[PDB]
C-alpha cells in the first residue's frame, strides 16, 4: 500500500538512515521507557497491596457481638445468621479474658482468646499456617495449649513445658470480686510475628466452659468479610438479630487510627501513581508531535499533488503504529524482566563522575515486593498504542487543513 | 473557449495589523491550449497570483472559476481530484520530497492517482528522460544540483498529462541550452495533448515564443508596456 | 545587541508562532520541565507531610527510646543525665516504664506505666483536661489514666484501681502473688492519639517494682526514624537498651515499606522526566542544523554556537523550573480545598508541608543543570558538520 | 599578484558502492580585484567548486591557497575570521535565517564581527537601498518574494566589504533591470573597494561583462568554449 510506503520512508528519512532515523529512535524509546515504568509501578503497587491484606487484615478479626453478662447459649443460629449479608466469608464464636503465665519467676500479662474447635482456621488465617504446630488436636481434655514464640522472652519453655494460669471470678453480678487464680496445664508454642505475638495466647472454647461461672456462655462473635474498609456497615447489618445489648464496633472502630494511617498510605500511593501516569504519558505524545510538525512541509507537498486527507490519515496512523508497536513491545520485554526478576543487590556505587551529585544523602531501596498481574500489562499496551495513534493524528490533520502555499513558504 | 477565469480578485496581507496590499483587481482569462507568459519586475506579485489561481491560497476577494466551477466553493475531495488529475504546478523553489528518489518524486503523482505499477515506472522514466535526467534517477534531492532539481520538478508537473500547467519560473536555474530544450518540450506537449502553459518568466527573449505576453506591475495586469 | 549569542538565543525562543498550536510545539520543552518539577515537588511535599504528621501524632506521647537500669534503684549518682553521647539526642528526662495489669470494680485491662515528675514537663501535658498536672505528690500514690482506657474499663473520678505488676513478681513457695497496690484516681485525663487507649501515668518514686523501683531514661530523638542506628550505646550488667520498635513493630515495617515504595516511584518519575528534558532539547538543537551552517558561513566560532544553544536551553529551563515550582506549591497547598482528587478514599486525607529551603530549591537547580547539559553535546555535533554539507538538506 | 589559487582539485562522491566524481584536477588562480565568470552547463560542477574554494567543504584530493594560507591547515578560530572579513559567499538558494527581519539578516555579519553599534543600522540600510529593498526592511524571509530574497543575500555578502566574493547564480531569480543594476553595483564596488568577484552565472549576456570567462564542461576548468 502507498500509505505504508510513505510512512516507512518518513521513518527512515534522515540521510540513508541505516534502518531508522534519529527522530524514529528518539520517538520509539520514549514509548518503551513509558511502558516499562508504567508496568513496574503497577507491579510494585500490586505487591504492596498484597502485603496489606496478608499482614494486617488477616491478622486482626473484624466485628463483634457482646453478651449481657448472663448465660447465653442460644448462639448456634449465629453461623446461620451471618450469611444474610453476602460477603461474610466465615464466622466463629469466641471468648476473651486476661491472665498471668508463670515459668521460672517470669510472670507476664497475657490476654487469652477462646476459639471454636472447628472454625479456628476457617474464620481467619492467623492460627492456620504459623509453624504447623500441635494444634487442631486439643480436645476438651489435654489442656496443654499453644502460645506465640515472642512471649518467651524471660520464659524458657518448649512444646511440653508446664506453666501456671491466673483467672478472675467474672461472676454474673454488678461488680467484680477477687480473682479465683485457678491454675491449669499449658504446653505448646507457635510463631507468627513479632508485634502481635508478644503477650498473646490461645485457649479452646471447650475447656473454657468448666472452672468458669457464666454457664457456658460465649460472650463474643467473630466475622471476616471482603469489604474490609467498608466493614462497619456489614458488622451492623449482620447484628440485626441479637440479644438485648449489642455492640457494633469492628476493626475500623477498634483500630481507627491504624485504619486512618492505612487509608492515608493508600491515597498517597495512588496520587504518586497518578503522577507517574501523567508524566510518563507526556513524553509519548510530545515526541510524536514534533515528528509530524517536522513532516508538515512534506504534508503540504503531498497536498499540492492532490493527496486526499484519508491518505494522510493512513500515512500517519502507519507512522504512529511503526513508532509505537516496536517501542511498546520493547517496553514490555524490558519491564516484565526487570519487574519479575529485579536487579537484586547491584546498587552500591554508580559510574565514576567528576562531581558527585548530593553524595551521602538519603538512600532508599527501591522495592522488595512486586506482583505480576498479566492484565494491567494489556491495559498499558492498549493505552500506549492509543496514545501513539492520537499523538501522530491531530498535528497531521492540522497541517493538512492549511493552504499548501502558506506553509511551504515557511509561514 | 475558456478554461480558467479570474473575477476581479485582489489580495492584501495583515502582517500584524499592518496592511501591505499586493494585488489590484486581476480579471484576466485564459483559453485552452493557449501558451501564456506573465512578465514583471521582482516583487510585483506574479507568484502570489499564480498561487491564487491554483487554489493554494485564499483570494480574500473575488473568485477563480475553473471551466464553470469556482475554486472558492469546492469540496476537499473535488479539490484534491482537480489538483491531481487536471492541474500541474511548478513551484518557484521546486519543493520536492527529500527522502524519496528522483524517479519516486516524478512518479509520485501517478502513485496517488491509483495507476497500474507496470506503466507507472515506464511513464516516470520517459518523463525523466524527456528533461534529459536519465542518468540521475536513483539520486535523492539532496544529491542533485539546482538545475537537476528544477528539471525534476518540471518532470513531476508534466508526468500526469494535465490540462493546465502553472509554471513559476521553470528555467530560473538552467542554462540557455536546457532552457531552450525545456521550452521546446513544453511546445511539443502543447501541440500533442493541448495543455495550456501559464508560465511566469523573468527571461524576455524566451517569452517571445508565447501567444500572449501579459505584463503585471504593482498588483495590476497591464496589457503590455515592457 | 553586543552579546550576539544572547540575541540569537533569545530570538530562537519566541518563534514565528502565528497560531494557537504553533506556540505549543515551541513550548513543549518548557511544559515538560514544568510538569516534571511540579510532580517532584508535590510528591516530596506529600511525603514529608505524611512523615511529619505520623511522627508527631504517634511518637509525640509515647517514649521514642529508653535505657534500662534496675539494680539498686539507680539514681544519677552512677552517671548524670549527660551520660548519653549518641547523635540525634535533643532532650533526656527520667522515666519508668513497664507492663501493668489494672483491675477495676468491673473490668480488668493492661497498660504501660509512665513516670513523670510533677515539676518536669512531659509532652503529654497540654492534653490534660480539667486537671492542672497537680496531685502528683511523691507521698501520694495517685494514678493518671487515659480517656480511652477509662471509658474502656469503666472508671471515673472517685474510684479505686488495683495494680498488679507481672514483671515484678516475688516467687515464693506459697502462691504466685505479684506486686500488688491500690491506687486512687482523682482526675480526668485525655489525649487525641492511639496511645490514649493504654496510657497511664504515675510518679517515678513508687514501690510498684520489687526494688524502690527501676529508673529508666526517656530519650527524645531528633530523627525518630534513625532508630535503626541505635547500635552505639553503653549500659551496665543486668540491663539493656530499648527502642520504640518493641511496640508498633508492624507499624515500623509498614513505614519502611512505604518509604521504599515512595523512593522507587520517585526514581521512576526522575528517570522519565530526565529523559524528556534530554531528548527534547537535543531534538530542538538538531532540527535547526541549517541555521548553524549559515552562522558558520558568516563567521561564527563554534564556541559562540555552543553559547547560543546553551543560552536557549537555560532560558527554557529557568522558566520551566520556576513555573513548575510555583504550580507544584499551589497544587500541594490546594490538594483538599479545591478537591482536585475528587475520588478521595473514605476517611483518607493527604497532608502537605511544601518545605521550601531543601526541597523546592535543589530540584529546580538540578533541572536547570540537566537542561544546560542536555544541549552541549548536540550543539557540538551540529557545529562539526561542514556548512555546505548540512545545507544540502 | 594572486589572491585565491587552486590546483589539482578533485572531488568525488561515494555513498554506496556507486561512485560519482565531479571534478578532474581543476587548477586556476584569481588575482585581486578581478571579474571572472564560471559560466557552464547545468550539472557540470560549478556549485561544488565554489563550495570547495570557500572552505565550506573538504576537497580530499587537493589544496586551496587563500592569500598564501592553505585552507586545510587552518584552525577553526582562523577559518571563522577569514570567512567573516576576507571572504563573502552567496549561496545558490540564498539560505536566510527565517526568524530575523531582512534588516537584521543583512546586518548579521556586522554583528558577528564585533563592530560597535549605532551605525550597523546605517550600513545595513545603505546596502538594502543599494539592492533596492528599502520598503521591505521589516519583512521576514517567509514574507519576502523569491526575487527579493536573493537581494538580501547579495547585500549580506557585500555589507562587510570583503576582499573576495563567491557568487553562486546571483541573477537567476531577478529580472533584466535588477540584474543590470546589481552588476553595476558590483562594478562600482570593485572600482572603489577593490574586491575580486568570482561569479557563477547562467546568463551569457552579463557574463561578457566579466573580465574572464571559464567553461567547466564536465568537471574540468577549460579555458574557453561554448
Ligand atoms: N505574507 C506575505 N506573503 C507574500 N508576499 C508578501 C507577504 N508580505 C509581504 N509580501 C510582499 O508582497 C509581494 C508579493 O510578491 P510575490 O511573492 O508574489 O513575488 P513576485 O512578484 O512574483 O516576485 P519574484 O518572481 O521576483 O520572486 C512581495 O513584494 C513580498 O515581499
Ligand atoms: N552527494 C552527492 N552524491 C552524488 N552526486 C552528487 C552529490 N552532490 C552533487 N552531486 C552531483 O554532482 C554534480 C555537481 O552539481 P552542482 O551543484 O555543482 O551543479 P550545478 O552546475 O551548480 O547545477 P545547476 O545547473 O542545477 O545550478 C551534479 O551532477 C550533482 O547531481
Ligand atoms: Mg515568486
Ligand atoms: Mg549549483
Amino acid at each position: 500500500p502507498l500509505s505504508l510506503l510513505i510512512g516507512l520512508r518518513f521513518s527512515r528519512g534522515r540521510r540513508r538512515g541505516g534502518m531508522v532515523s534519529l527522530i524514529s529512535v528518539i520517538s520509539t524509546i520514549g514509548i518503551a521507557l513509558g511502558v516499562a515504568v508504567l508496568i513496574v509501578g503497577l507491579s510494585a503497587m500490586n505487591g504492596f497491596e498484597r502485603e496489606l491484606n496478608n499482614r494486617i487484615l488477616a491478622v486482626v478479626p473484624h466485628g463483634e457481638i457482646e453478651a449481657v453478662d448472663q448465660p447465653w447459649t442460644n448462639w448456634q443460629e449465629a453461623l446461620d445468621h451471618v450469611q444474610k449479608v453476602p460477603g461474610i466469608a466465615a464466622a466463629a464464636p469466641y471468648i476473651n479474658f486476661t491472665g498471668l503465665v508463670e515459668s521460672g519467676a517470669n510472670l507476664r500479662a497475657i490476654q487469652v482468646k477462646g476459639v471454636n474447635p472447628q472454625q479456628e482456621q476457617r474464620l481467619s488465617a492467623l492460627p492456620s499456617f504459623v509453624q504447623g504446630d500441635a494444634w487442631r488436636n486439643f480436645k476438651a481434655g489435654e489442656q496443654q495449649i499453644i502460645i506465640g514464640k515472642g512471649v518467651a522472652d524471660a520464659l524458657k519453655v518448649k512444646q511440653g513445658d508446664w506453666v501456671s494460669i491466673m483467672i478472675p471470678n467474672s461472676n454474673p453480678e454488678h461488680k467484680l470480686m477477687q480473682p479465683k487464680r485457678v491454675r491449669l496445664h499449658v504446653a505448646g508454642i507457635l510463631q507468627l510475628s513479632g508485634q502481635l505475638d508478644h503477650s498473646f495466647a490461645m485457649i479452646p472454647l471447650a475447656d473454657a466452659q468448666q472452672y468458669l461461672d457464666m454457664g457456658s456462655s460465649v460472650s463474643g462473635i467473630a466475622l471476616k468479610m471482603t469489604d474490609v474498609f467498608n466493614a462497619n456497615k456489614l458488622v451492623r447489618d449482620a447484628g440485626e438479630v441479637t440479644n438485648s445489648y449489642v455492640y457494633i464496633k469492628s476493626w475500623i472502630g477498634t483500630y481507627g487510627y491504624m485504619y486512618r494511617d492505612i487509608q492515608m498510605i493508600r491515597a498517597i500511593m495512588y496520587l504518586a501513581m497518578v503522577l507517574v501516569i501523567g508524566v510518563a504519558c507526556f513524553n509519548i505524545v510530545s515526541t510524536l508531535v514534533m515528528a509530524v510538525k517536522d513532516k508538515s512541509g512534506d504534508i503540504a507537498v503531498l497536498r499540492t499533488l492532490g493527496a486526499k486527507d484519508g491518505l494522510i490519515r493512513a500515512i500517519f496512523v502507519w507512522y504512529g503504529l511503526l513508532a509505537g508497536l516496536f517501542g511498546s513491545l520493547c517496553g514490555v520485554i524490558i519491564g516484565v524482566v526487570v519487574s519479575l526478576q529485579l536487579t537484586p543487590i547491584i546498587e552500591w556505587i554508580e559510574k565514576l563522575i567528576g562531581h558527585q551529585f548530593l553524595s551521602s544523602d538519603i538512600y532508599f531501596i527501591d522495592f522488595l515486593p512486586s506482583e505480576l498481574h498479566w492484565l494491567d500489562v494489556f491495559y498499558v499496551l492498549v493505552t500506549a498504542l492509543l496514545l501513539s495513534l492520537l499523538a501522530s493524528w491531530y498535528p497531521a490533520r492540522r497541517a493538512s487543513n492549511i493552504d499548501p502555499a502558506r506553509v511551504l513558504s515557511g509561514q | 473557449k475558456i478554461l480558467l477565469q479570474c473575477d476581479n480578485l485582489c489580495k492584501r496581507y495583515q502582517e500584524g495589523s499592518v496592511q501591505t496590499d499586493v494585488l489590484h483587481n486581476v480579471s484576466f482569462s485564459v483559453g485552452e491550449g493557449e501558451m501564456m507568459a506573465i512578465v514583471g519586475s521582482s516583487g510585483s506579485g506574479k507568484s502570489t497570483l499564480l498561487h491564487l489561481l491554483g487554489g493554494l491560497d485564499t483570494p480574500t476577494s473575488g473568485d477563480v472559476i475553473f471551466n464553470g466551477q469556482p475554486m472558492s466553493k469546492l469540496s476537499s475531495a473535488a479539490k484534491a481530484e482537480l489538483r491531481n488529475q487536471k492541474l500541474g504546478f511548478i513551484y518557484q523553489f521546486h519543493h520536492l520530497l527529500p527522502d524519496f528518489t528522483a524517479l519516486e518524486n516524478v512518479a509520485m503523482p501517478l502513485l496517488i492517482g491509483k495507476k497500474k505499477p507496470a506503466e507507472i515506472n515506464s511513464r516516470a522514466l520517459e518523463m525523466l528522460k524527456a528533461v534529459g535526467l536519465d542518468h540521475r534517477a536513483n539520486h535523492r534531492p539532496s544529491e542533485l544540483s539546482g538545475g537537476e532539481r528544477q528539471r525534476v520538478a518540471i518532470a513531476r508537473a508534466l508526468v500526469n498529462n494535465p490540462r493546465l500547467v502553472l509554471a513559476d519560473q521553470p528555467t530560473g536555474n538552467l542554462d540557455a541550452r536546457n532552457a531552450d530544450s525545456i521550452f521546446q518540450l513544453l511546445g511539443e506537449l502543447n501541440r500533442l495533448q493541448g495543455t495550456a502553459f501559464l508560465v511566469v518568466t523573468h527571461d524576455l527573449q524566451l517569452a517571445k515564443r508565447m501567444s500572449r505576453q501579459l505584463e503585471m506591475r504593482d498588483g495590476r495586469l497591464t496589457a503590455e508596456l515592457s | 545587541y553586543q552579546p550576539v549569542a544572547l540575541f540569537i538565543g533569545l530570538r530562537y525562543m519566541r518563534g514565528r508562532a502565528a497560531d494557537r498550536f504553533g506556540r505549543f510545539v515551541s513550548w513543549l520543552s518548557t511544559i515538560g520541565i514544568t510538569l516534571g518539577v511540579m510532580a517532584l515537588v508535590t510528591v516530596l511535599s506529600v511525603m514529608n507531610g505524611f512523615e511529619r504528621e505520623l511522627q508527631n501524632n504517634i511518637l509525640g506521647l509515647m517514649p521514642q527510646a529508653i535505657l534500662s537500669s534496675e539494680h539498686g534503684s539507680l539514681n544519677p549518682q552512677q552517671l548524670p543525665e549527660t551520660a548519653v553521647k549518641l547523635d540525634g539526642v535533643n532532650r533526656v528526662a527520667p522515666i519508668t516504664t513497664g507492663d501493668v495489669v489494672l483491675q477495676s470494680a468491673r473490668s480488668v485491662a493492661v497498660g504501660v506505666m509512665l513516670g513523670i515528675d510533677p515539676a518536669q514537663k512531659d509532652p503529654l501535658t497540654p492534653y490534660l483536661v480539667n486537671v492542672k498536672q497537680t496531685d502528683l505528690e511523691p507521698g501520694k500514690y495517685n494514678v493518671i489514666l487515659g480517656e480511652q482506657l477509662a471509658s474502656q474499663l469503666g472508671v471515673n473520678r472517685g474510684d479505686q484501681i488495683r495494680v498488679m505488676v507481672p514483671s515484678a513478681s516475688q516467687f515464693t513457695p506459697m502462691g504466685r502473688i505479684p506486686s500488688q497496690r491500690l491506687f486512687n484516681v482523682i482526675g480526668t485525663f485525655a489525649a487525641n492519639s492511639e496511645v490514649d487507649g493504654y496510657e497511664m501515668l504515675v510518679n517515678i518514686e513508687d514501690a510498684s517494682r520489687l526494688m524502690g523501683n527501676i529508673t529508666g531514661w526517656r530519650l527524645w530523638l531528633d530523627e525518630p526514624l534513625k532508630v535503626d542506628s541505635l547500635s552505639q550505646q553503653k549500659l551496665p550488667e543486668g540491663s539493656k537498651w530499648q527502642d520504640w520498635r518493641d511496640r508498633k513493630g508492624e507499624l515500623f515495617q509498614a513505614v519502611r515499606m512505604e518509604k521504599n515504595m515512595m523512593g522507587l516511584l520517585l526514581s521512576l518519575i526522575v528517570a522519565v522526566a530526565a529523559f524528556n528534558i534530554i531528548t527534547s532539547l537535543g531534538l530542538m538543537v538538531m532540527e535547526k542544523q541549517g541555521e548553524v551552517a549559515i552562522l558558520q558561513t558568516q563567521g561564527l566560532t563554534p564556541r559562540q554556537i555552543m553559547m547560543v544553544f546553551m543560552v536557549q536551553g537555560a532560558s527554557a529551563g529557568i522558566i520551566g523550573a520556576i513555573l513548575g515550582a510555583a504550580l507544584g506549591a499551589l497544587l500541594a497547598s490546594q490538594l483538599n480545598n479545591l478537591m482536585p482528587i475528587i475520588g478521595v478514599l473514605l476517611d483518607g486525607a493527604a497532608l502537605p508541608v511544601a518545605i521550601e529551603p531543601l526541597q523546592v530549591i535543589v530540584i529546580a537547580l538540578v533541572a536547570m543543570a540537566i537542561a544546560l547539559l542536555s544541549t552541549l553535546y548536540p550543539s557540538w555535533r551540529a557545529a562539526a558538520t561542514q556548512p555546505a554539507e548540512a545545507l544540502r538538506y
